[PDB]
RNA sequence: GCCCUCGGCCGAUCGAAAGGGAGUCGGGUUCAGAUCCCCGAAUCCGGAGUGGCGGAGAUGGGCGCCGCGAGGCGUCCAGUG
RNA sequence: GGGGCUCUCGCUUCUGGCGCCAAGCGCCCGGCCGCGCGCCGGCCGGGCGCGACCCGCUCCGGGGACAGUGCCAGGUGGGG
């Protein structure tokens, strides 16, 4: 609410403790749900990608 | 070789925390219970609805301290008249005094309950 | 051989989005309490800053060798304690309504403690060796005695814990410590000493007051500098030659 | 009691008789009270250390046997439906 | 062969799965029976190290003697 843009609940893994960590990233035009995205230096130049 | 810190936080580390020992105690002598049960039954009310619960409902119906739960007037009434009873229901009065309606159990008749008291 | 079959290796490998982390040493990325921090930024602060020489001084001390052998030196004159000097006033007590009377019968020679005591002995030229801490907090109490102690030509040294100087004294901490006359078994010892002490404070005291401290980066400004130096350096090396 | 290991509601506390929030209904009864009293039917939560009773788990298979056989005996093997 | 020399001193991209509380190895300390010659056989437990490299002085990064703050000075200031 308040914002004209969508919001993209994503779901990572905690590198150090077993967890799920949920992010609430800006949802680039394009991503869809049940979509793996890459967040990190060696990631690929895909939409959703950081 | 085996101090290791696996996490990054340092919490306070948990010390003895030791009870109190007193030198001398602040009171000299516990002060006495107040709300006994001479104070806890005042006195018992014998009008027309009192009198009516009495020859039906095998009902004590009794003035009260405020402070007395429904605990404290069973057990209250129980030692005071020899009695055992069966539930104690408990209002506030619009005065300001509490009424306890105290049933009495199955084998004992508050009629003579009250008959022994004085309040017939 | 005998080895049961359902026993093998389940190897876990830490790579980056594999199998979680091990709970491994952190200690270097603690968030510490705020004592803790402030107490080691003071530490790295006075080698970061440009100290001057009458602070820095208190830097060198004495080595392992010379340090054990003056305070063992120095445990043979420990004042006497509160349950000796009763013992001993009782014994006197007793031993004067005998028939001693007073006899001072040569009160021993003892250490002097106290950083007022011991700048007055200086003064007057009645100390024979200055035993200073290197850690006095408030350090003022003895910035001047270096000095004091070269003016007046009295040795002088610096030994590593005020700590070590209160339990010679029978306390907890003691700023400096002061030799008056010494016993005749003992003289060579303390010649022994003395010597040494003067080479390495009072005679060098001239470079002493010039040495400023400090002035060295961090570990990873020096690895910086030394890189670009080296990048430089070897670009220079194939253009010559 | 102490030690080891684990332990972020990461923020006290307050804030709704219309929000969220387990579980009570029928009949009778007073001058004035009743889903609260009486009668009769339920129900939720909490407790039970010495364990309250049952039922479930859990009571089978093989082989040597005894025994007219059934049924019992003994060595193994299973058994968190 | 192989070192001064380099990117690596990396382990995860076709799936709307799973993933923690160490396997393995090595060194020990107990209790048990016992060849009854000790590194000596087997059984019930516990500890430590490597697994998971070493050292280091700022947690990591971005600014930085500027910004900012304190005091004075000039300007602007119907916002009051
Ligand atoms: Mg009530
Ligand atoms: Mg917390
Ligand atoms: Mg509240
Ligand atoms: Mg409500
Ligand atoms: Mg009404
Ligand atoms: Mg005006």
């Amino acid at each position: 609410p308040g914002r004209g843009a969508p919001l993209a609940k994503v779901v990572f893994r905690d590198p150090y403790r077993f967890k799920k960590r949920t992010e609430l990233f800006i949802a680039a035009e394009g991503i869809h749900t049940g979509q793996f995205v890459y967040c990190g230096k060696k990631a690929q130049l895909n939409i959703g990608n950081v | 070789k085996k101090k290791i810190r696996t996490s990054p936080t340092f919490r306070r580390p948990k010390t003895l925390r030791l009870r109190r020992q007193p030198k001398y105690p602040r009171k000299s002598a516990p002060r006495r219970n107040k709300l006994d049960h001479y104070a806890i039954i005042k006195f018992p009310l014998t009008t027309e609805s009192a009198m009516k619960k009495i020859e039906d409902n095998n009902t004590l119906v009794f003035i009260v301290d405020v402070k007395a739960n429904k605990h404290q007037i069973k057990q209250a009434v129980k030692k005071l008249y020899d009695i055992d009873v069966a539930k104690v229901n408990t209002l506030i009065r619009p005065d300001g005094e509490k009424k306890a309606y105290v049933r009495l159990a199955p084998d004992y008749d508050a009629l003579d309950v009250a008959n022994k008291i004085g309040i017939i | 051989k005998v080895v049961n079959p359902l026993f093998e290796k389940r190897p876990k490998n830490f790579g980056i989005g594999q199998d979680i982390q091990p709970k491994r040493d952190l200690t270097r990325f603690v968030k510490w309490p705020r004592y803790i921090r402030l107490q080691r930024q003071r530490a790295i602060l006075y080698k970061r800053l440009k100290v001057p020489p009458a602070i820095n001084q208190f830097t060198q001390a004495l080595d392992r060798q010379t340090a054990t052998q003056l305070l063992k030196l120095a445990h043979k004159y420990r004042p006497e304690t509160k349950q000796e000097k009763k013992q001993r006033l009782l014994a006197r007590a007793e031993k004067k309504a005998a028939g001693k009377g007073d006899v001072p019968t040569k009160r021993p020679p003892v250490l002097r403690a106290g950083v007022n005591t011991v700048t007055t002995l200086v003064e007057n030229k009645k100390a024979q060796l200055v035993v200073i801490a290197h850690d006095v907090d408030p350090i003022e109490l003895v910035v001047f005695l270096p000095a004091l102690c070269r003016k007046m030509g009295v040795p002088y040294c610096i030994i590593k814990g005020k700590a070590r100087l209160g339990r010679l004294v029978h306390r907890k901490t003691c700023t400096t410590v002061a030799f008056t006359q010494v016993n005749s078994e003992d003289k060579g010892a303390l010649a022994k000493l003395v010597e040494a002490i003067r080479t390495n404070y009072n005679d060098r005291y001239d470079e002493i007051r010039r040495h400023w401290g400090g002035n060295v980066l961090g570990p990873k400004s020096v690895a910086r500098i030394a890189k670009l130096e080296k990048a430089k350096a070897k670009e220079l090396a194939t253009k010559l030659g």
